[PDB]
RNA sequence: GUCAGCAUCAGUUUUCGGGGGCGGAAAAAGAAUAAGGGAAGGUGGCUGUUUAUAGCCCUUGUUGUAAUACGUCCACUGGGGACUGAGGACUGCGGCUUCGUGCCAAGGAUGCUGACAUAAUGGU
RNA sequence: CUGCCGAAGUUUCCCUCAGGAUAGCAGAAACUCAGAUCAGUUUUAUGAGUAUGUAAAAUGAGAGUUUCUAGUGGGCCAUUUUUGGUAAGCAGAACUGGCGAUGCGGGAUGAACCGAACGUGAGGUUAAGGUGCCGGAAUGUACGCUC
């Protein structure tokens, strides 16, 4: 069980209208509610159940029940950010969503692009 | 009925539970 | 020929005129109703609101299965088909009329958006024991020019008041034949409407089901 | 090999229908992808053919098209309504369809 | 205006199909527990006054001309009026010197005849 | 939407896979399962055991028996078999009994909706279809246990060799220097 | 006369045919500004959350 | 939806009765209709005082002044059963003071089939003290060193896809 | 002739979106920033303590003439999809005109184009 | 053959006998007031005992009349009291409806249950009932209980 539901675990938001935007675990209502916040001002802080969410390994200190403005303090002192897009499983996110938003012209280039890349085939 | 005020004055609520 | 776009003109411009004044009571109307309670909210006061005499009674119910009793209520309040729904003058004498088929419609105090759809999108005017739409204001002066309702404003404004020849203007209105809401109610719509059905004194939320029905 | 099919496969799952009337008039169909009844706002107005075969040799085809419009979303799941010109066979249930891209909104 | 027909299958009347001393036109049934005559599901259709056609293209053929019964050349020359809105049938015991002088006075009046084969 | 796909059968429910391959065969899908030896049922072994001795005491019908032959028996319940529309959907179902050699090469896809694990309580009781059919008259469970291992040896013998194959375009790929490229569209 | 019953809250002519007011409206007042005058009686807040 | 709703109100004057008293109450009801409609039924059979001889002089709504606070709930409720009167009290912790009520009705009508009209509510308050609070599973919920995995492994992450008949490989699930 | 395709419209209708009023505790929140108070499920420190090497809660000020939600409303606007095209010289109600002119979504559908006749519809 | 209209299904009496009735319901013709004339409605005022009757504003509707001519005077189901009852059913009335002349959706199937009254079609939208599959529609959301 190395996803363990700890206060000031950061947290993956899957469902709802926040989903994919990060944000970190402050104060624990109940098995089925909690509270969590994160210092991007896209995301008000709210009282959102354990179904819409998974949780990550990433884990930074945080005292319980910490305002917005402390955790953000917390957040950057911890350099939360970019160590997240460290892990592997991160870069295939965005690896996903930017091929989301390509177009036909991107397409066909990516096309180009795996075509010489499969050309070389070269193996000793 | 009609609009009217009702003063407060001398006439505080206190608050009702059931028994 | 110039005498009747004169005749024209002057009728057109007193409508216009009329519209203006109502809107303008309207708008004051509202305004005051929200200065009262800030008033009396700032003071610690309690205020409380006048009595609506408007009532839009929408009757939810078909015709089978029904009381003899309730049955000759429906035909007073003119409501012969489900879905139908009037105008009636919300006064003591109403009050029972409501609680004998109480289970049998919901009704509601309408506000302007409301009477001024409901007409506009679906008034009939009987005439002449016709059921003919409102096309146009001249219908509406030959049926009630002595009452000194002119266009379909006056006549909102004669119902939405509640002025005196309110009994008149809502004979004249046919009973308005509105559709199945959009949307549906709820689950078990034939419980009383406090109580989780829709059948009864719904208040306010008339206003936001005649939405629905349109 | 993959240089065609400018169309998106499809099912002709049922009649419209009550629990015990059909209504022939307008089928159902499965767009092989909606997911949604949010997502079929897209494939609504395209043009769908059900394309089957014959022995007669009609201008030197065995090949028929019956043609038909998406017009309407059908529940919650992503299925549709259409109308087609001949009601389609009751004999396709199953049957695959082609919802073609035309005409298009974008 | 068009034609369009409020239904084109015929009315068969009752169980006509099970027996062949019963006829196949409409008798309307007078049975109480008859659930032709109560219009249960999947019976047959009665023929009600709602099924009447449109009166502005009644007694029509699909080419929009009424048909009106011809057995001699001077019936024909009474079309002469109304070449536009009837059709010249020629009746079916005419003779065959008849028939040809009738079709051929009917091309010259500009009178369509229907069966003029 | 394949022609043809196979199920896996191992760790489904029986009633909850058969809901779903039931209105794929009737959409016109040529559903083939597999292993049905596996399937589940919700219900301690010995409960499932009576609910089928009432069935054997329920007689004259023709109470198959195998494994293949339960399943094709609840699928059968969720068709309309009387009409051609059904009697038409039951012939594309193959049922089978492991693996046959026409399958073990194909891919296997699983039904989310109805594995046992995400669709059961932990610690709910439950009982193995082939364990159970093997207790009511079905006389080939160890033949077909023995034939599973055997290709199974066969299976993972060939993911060894298609390991290192694939190691080696793993190995090769990042000398590609269009991966900058590869990075900046996201692929 | 009147063929057909053309929706006023759809069709402007018939609207304008209809009201000869809907021309000036002006629905969207201006009639305050950022200055709201936020009014509460403090007894009536206490009272408010009581409890 | 349920919403904090104050309500005052008082009989109507009258020569004998020229200054009544305004009573107050702070009732859950979907809608202001239905706050009325409970209100009447809470006084009447109480205090007696007639429907028709009775005017409302206010009705507000209370947003909850701290939601974002996490806050322990004693609710005291009056079930009616068969025999029709049973003093229980139960205790939600939760964040605001209406979904600690809907969860009430959430519990009442699942452990003990209650219904809406059957329950009074007697009295909610706050337990702001770890030692006033009662139960074992709240007072172990109010511990320091709270600590579980996520219950319930497959409802996190579920499925997550559309309609996803079919998956191509097991799902880990841990 | 038959059948398609599109455009602008009219009637009914469904479906997403943008903008803007007004109301609520003139939303509650919250943030930032000054006071005071309190403590913990007690942090640094030393089981016990009061912001220190974490912070938290309460009251007020202030950034505020705050945002948002929610409710209501606009005779404010962007689209997408479907069914229907009845009536058949002109009158009428209106709107822009241009004060002869005319025009118009205003007392119910027209314009453009293509394909087929050994076909396509329709009928048995 | 199509169309229109359309009941009563019961009092009243007379009556040795079967019935005869008058009245009601359904119609057809000839004549008044443009009415405050009626209403399976409720109010206003009561009077007496929360109910009861009575007379005197709300709402809807055009309300009337004299004359004759059919058909009918069964029963079933459920509610109210109810007096007499008991292992328990009951037994008895008075009363109220609906079915009886009536298709339709739902209730797996159905005389009385839940919805709904039917010209012929098009679209839209609902009721009751529902959305695992047969079967049209979420193997939806949320919180719980049960082996």
């Amino acid at each position: 069980f190395k996803r363990y539901v700890e206060v000031g675990r950061v947290v993956l938001v899957t469902k709802g209208e926040y989903t994919g935007k990060l944000a970190v675990i402050v104060d624990i209502v109940d098995h089925k509610r909690a509270l969590i916040d994160s210092p991007c001002s896209e995301f008000p802080r709210q009282v959102i159940r354990y179904g819409s969410v998974v949780l990550t390994h990433i884990v930074m200190k945080l005292p319980r029940g910490a305002r917005s403005g402390i955790v953000a303090k917390k957040w950057k002192a911890q350099d939360v950010c970019n160590k997240w897009a460290s892990s592997a499983w991160a870069k295939k996110l965005e690896a996903k969503k930017v091929r989301s938003q390509l177009n036909d012209f991107d397409r066909f280039a990516v096309m180009r692009l795996k075509k010489q890349r499969r050309e070389q085939v070269n193996v000793a | 009925a009609k609009a009217h005020f009702v003063s407060t004055e001398n006439n505080e609520p206190v608050t009702l539970h059931p028994v | 020929a110039a005498e009747k776009k004169s005749a024209r003109q002057k009728k057109r411009e007193l409508i216009a005129k009329r519209a203006e004044a109502y809107e303008a009571e309207y708008r004051a109307a509202e305004r005051e109703q929200i200065e009262l309670a800030r008033k009396a909210r700032a003071e610690g006061n309690y205020f409380v609101p006048h009595e609506p005499k408007l009532i839009f009674v929408v009757r939810i119910r078909g015709i089978n299965n029904i009381p003899p009793k309730a049955r000759k209520i429906m035909q007073l309040l003119r409501l012969l088909q489900i879905n139908n729904g009037i105008f009636v003058k919300f006064n003591k004498a109403i009050k029972e009329m409501l609680q004998v088929v109480e289970p049998y419609v919901t009704y509601g105090i309408p506000n302007h958006k409301t009477v001024r759809e409901l007409i506009y999108k679906r008034g009939f005017g009987k005439v002449n024991k016709q059921r003919i739409p409102l096309s146009d204001n001249a219908i509406i002066e030959a049926a009630l020019g002595k009452y000194s309702i002119l266009s379909v404003e006056d006549l909102i404004h004669e119902i939405y008041t509640v002025g005196p020849n309110f009994k008149q203007a809502a004979n004249f209105l046919w009973p308005f034949k509105l559709s199945s809401p959009l949307g549906g109610w709820r689950e078990r719509k034939f419980k009383h409407f406090i109580e989780g059905g829709d059948a009864g004194k719904r208040d306010e939320h008339i206003n936001g089901l005649v939405q629905k029905m349109l | 090999a993959q240089g065609h099919r400018l169309y998106v496969k499809a099912k002709h799952l049922s009649f419209q229908r009550s629990k015990h009337v059909i209504h022939p008039g307008t089928s159902i169909v499965k767009i092989e992808g909606c997911d949604s009844k949010e997502e079929a706002q897209f494939y609504l107005g395209k043009r769908v053919c059900y394309v089957y075969k014959s022995s007669k040799a009609v201008r030197g085809s065995k090949i028929r098209v019956i043609w038909g419009t998406i017009a309407r979303p059908h529940g919650n799941s992503g299925a549709v309504r259409a109308r087609f010109v001949h009601n389609l066979p009751a004999k396709t249930f199953g049957s695959s369809l082609r919802v073609m891209l035309y005409p298009s909104n974008i | 205006v068009n034609i369009i027909k409020k239904r084109t299958k015929p009315f068969k009347r009752h169980q006509s199909d099970r027996f062949k001393r019963v006829g196949e036109s409409w008798r309307k049934p007078r049975g109480i527990d008859s659930c032709v005559r109560r219009r249960f599901r999947g019976t047959i259709s009665m023929p009600k006054i709602g099924y009447g056609n449109n009166k502005k293209t009644r007694y029509c053929m699909p080419n929009g001309l009424k048909a009106f019964l011809v057995r001699n050349v001077s019936d024909v020359e009474l079309l002469l009026m109304h070449n536009k809105t009837y059709a010249a049938e020629i009746a079916g015991n005419v003779s065959a010197r008849k028939r040809v002088e009738i079709v051929e006075k009917a091309r010259a009046l500009g009178v369509k005849v229907t069966n003029a084969g | 939407f394949q022609k043809v796909v196979v199920i896996d059968a191992k760790g489904h429910l029986l009633g909850r896979l058969a809901s779903v391959v039931a209105k794929q065969l009737l959409g016109g899908q040529k559903v083939v399962v597999v292993r049905c030896e596996e399937l589940n049922i919700s219900g301690h072994f010995f409960r499932n055991k009576l609910k089928y001795l009432a069935y054997l005491r329920k007689a004259c019908a023709f109470h198959f028996r195998a494994p293949s032959r339960i399943f094709q028996k609840a699928v059968r319940g969720m068709l309309p078999h009387k009409t051609a529309r059904g009697q038409a959907a039951l012939e594309h179902l193959q049922a089978v009994e492991g693996i046959p050699p026409p399958f073990d090469k194909q891919k296997r896809v699983v039904v989310p909706a109805a594995l046992r694990v995400l669709r059961l309580k932990p610690g709910r009781k439950y009982c193995t279809v082939g364990r159970l059919s093997s207790e009511v008259g079905w006389k080939y469970n160890d033949i077909v246990a023995k034939l599973e291992e055997r290709r199974k040896v066969k299976s993972a013998a060939f993911y060894q060799a298609k390991l290192a194959k694939q190691k080696k375009i793993a190995s090769a790929k990042e000398a590609s220097p269009v991966n900058q490229k590869l990075s900046q569209f996201g692929y | 006369a009147h063929v057909q019953k053309k929706n006023p809250l759809k069709n402007k002519a018939v609207l304008s045919r209809l009201n000869p007011y809907a021309k000036a409206y002006k629905a969207n007042v201006k009639i305050n500004s950022e200055k709201t005058p936020k009014a509460a009686g403090e007894k009536f807040l206490s009272v408010l959350h009581e409890n | 939806a349920l919403k904090e709703y104050q309500v005052v109100g008082r009989k109507v004057p009258t020569e004998h009765e020229p200054v009544p008293k305004l009573f107050r109450m702070r009732l859950f009801a979907p809608n202001e209709s239905v706050a009325k409609s409970r209100y009447w039924y809470f006084l009447k059979m109480i205090n007696k005082v007639k429907k028709a001889t009775g005017e409302i002089v206010a009705i507000n709504e209370i947003s909850e002044p701290k939601p974002l606070k996490a806050k322990v709930f004693g609710i005291w409720i009056r079930y009616d059963s068969r025999s029709g009167t049973h003093n229980m009290y139960k205790e939600f912790r939760d964040t605001t003071r209406v979904g600690a009520v809907e969860a009430m009705y959430a519990d009442m009508a699942a452990r003990h089939r209650a219904r809406f009209r059957s329950i009074r509510i007697l009295k909610v308050v706050e337990v702001e003290k770890k030692e006033d609070v009662r139960r074992n599973y709240v007072k172990q919920l109010l511990n320091p060193h709270l600590k579980f995995p996520l219950p319930h492994r497959r409802t996190g992450v579920v499925g997550l896809a559309g309609k996803k008949v079919f998956a191509p490989h097991r799902p880990s699930t841990f």
